[PDB]
């Protein structure tokens, strides 16, 4: 073996982090958050539902989609964001 | 509201002295079971019992409480807040609904947790039957040997179970025997009230010479 | 009564009818394995008469006329392949469904 | 080369309306596809061709360090004026004969 080598040495939240039309309802129900300008469901987890129910952008049946969608304990459940991210959520 | 449980409700045959509104719960809860799988948990025993509505649709709960154990069922004052402070401390307030698991397919599944629930509802009503008496000089008759245990059937559709323990030793019994005894089992047992009779205490023999003079 | 074609039937598994269609007949192009499901068909049991626990299923549930087992068409242990071509011949009088 | 995706085709044994070749041809044309890459662990090429004549593997839309090294080769021969392929190629690496039992 060594002559043979000596021969070869001159080769070698997901429910929050996701969208609010990804959502299992009716695009009624997700066009109703996404009116003031909300896209992910952390969005409407950072805002109360007093403050939703407060506008009249959202409807009676949207009211019970999104106690539907509440059910779950996913989303809106009274919680304060930074703006966007948790620390799970870290940019990398 | 089509009606069909409200007659579905009186059949009544073997639940007219049973819970009739539990047993539709029960039936409701075990037509969703069958073939759910995905949801977020499973499904709910809780449900708005409406007498005239009939086929209750499932609702979820969301129980106010000042604690984070049992996370679909957790509110807080905080939360309670954004609802002007209108849930106080301990309350069962549901906000939440559920719906049904189908079709063909799913509902002999749901026949069969349709049986299962029944079962259980009958196992709850054995136990209050067997309450009832609380242990007594009852008699039945052998019908299975297991091993080290006898077992009994007695009237009413009853069966109990006899201890090789509390049996004696030479004296061995048999099926299509008789014997009598005082059990003393009606409370935590197995699935209901085991009843365990024991054929070999004192108190055994107080009412057999009774029975006689 | 009669056998469900359907794919509405129990005792399955996402791996029970996850290359099925909404209709129990499997795709065409679908490349399946042995011992899948390409049709799934379900058929009726014990008759005997409605039991005293069982009276309450006698008439809720629409088409509780029958029961309800498995006899759906496997592909045969061991052989592999791509389903090609699907053919649904109907006896006139039947209801279509959706597939045929 | 690993995986094909025609646009219209369902499984392989099927045929494409204005195509000369049956689609298991075409798998077998682009299987003897000899192609160059650089840079990466796998690629996905893509292929747009419309028109009468033939699709050699020229036409494959090339990327930042993919080298086709034999331009020539023909795929298959699209035979209409309104009928076109349209594909999506994907090449890897590897080492020695991995066939597609072992191996969507």
């Amino acid at each position: 073996a060594t002559i043979l080598a000596e021969q070869l040495e001159a080769f070698v939240d997901p429910i929050l982090l996701r969208p609010v039309d990804d959502l299992e309802l009716t695009v009624r129900s997700a066009n109703c958050l996404k009116a003031e300008a909300i896209h992910y469901i952390g969005d409407l987890v950072q805002r109360t539902e007093v403050e939703l129910l407060k506008t009249p952008n959202l409807g009676k049946k949207s009211l019970t989609e999104i106690k539907d969608v509440l059910a779950s304990r996913g989303l809106s459940l009274g919680m304060r964001l930074e703006n966007w991210p948790p620390a799970s959520i870290a940019d990398e | 509201m089509n009606k069909e449980i409200l007659a579905v409700v009186e059949a009544v045959s073997n639940e007219k002295a049973l819970p009739r509104e539990k047993i539709f719960e029960a039936l409701e809860s075990a037509l969703a079971t069958a073939t759910k799988k995905k949801y977020e948990q499973e499904i709910d025993v809780r449900v708005q019992i409406d007498r005239k509505s009939g086929d209750f649709d499932t609702f979820r709960r969301w129980l106010v409480v000042d604690e984070v154990t049992q996370p679909t069922k957790e509110i807080t004052l905080e939360a309670a807040r954004y609802e002007d402070e209108s849930l106080n401390l301990g309350d069962y307030v549901e906000d939440q609904i559920e719906s049904v698991t189908f079709d063909r397919i799913t509902t002999q599944t749901a026949k069969q947790v349709i049986v299962q629930k029944v079962r259980e509802a009958e196992r709850a009503m054995v136990v209050d039957q067997f309450r009832e008496h609380e242990g007594e000089i009852i008699t039945g008759v052998v019908k299975k040997v297991n091993r080290d245990n006898i077992s009994l059937d007695l009237g009413n559709n009853a069966e109990a179970v006899i201890l090789r323990e509390d049996m004696l030793p030479r004296e061995n019994f048999r099926p299509g025997d008789r014997v009598r005894g005082v059990l003393y089992s009606v409370r935590p047992e197995a699935r209901g009230a085991q009843l365990f009779v024991t054929r070999s205490k004192p108190e055994m023999l107080i009412e057999l010479f009774r029975i006689e003079v | 009564g009669p056998e469900e074609i359907t794919a509405d039937i129990p005792n399955v598994g996402e791996a029970a009818l996850s290359k099925l269609d909404e209709s129990g007949i499997v795709y065409i192009g679908a490349e399946v394995t042995g011992g899948d499901i390409l049709v799934g068909k379900v058929t009726p049991k014990g008759e005997t008469q409605l039991t005293p626990e069982e009276k309450l299923l006698r008439a809720i549930f629409g088409e509780k006329a029958s029961d309800v087992k498995d006899s759906s068409l496997r592909v045969p242990n061991g052989v592999s392949g791509t389903v090609i071509d699907v053919q649904v011949f109907t006896r006139d009088g039947v209801e279509k469904d959706k597939r045929a | 080369v690993t995986e094909v995706e025609i646009d219209g085709v369902l499984h392989e044994y099927s045929t494409k309306e204005g195509v000369q070749e049956d689609i298991l041809e075409i798998l077998l044309n682009l299987k003897g596809l000899a192609v160059r890459v650089q840079g990466k662990d796998e690629v996905i090429l893509t292929l747009n061709k419309s028109g009468i004549g033939p699709v050699t593997a020229a036409d494959i839309t090339h990327d930042g360090d993919v080298e086709i090294v034999k331009p020539q080769h023909v795929i298959c021969h699209l035979t209409d004026e309104n009928a076109s392929i349209s594909m999506r190629i994907k090449v890897q690496r590897g080492r020695g004969y991995v066939p597609a039992s072992t191996r969507e």
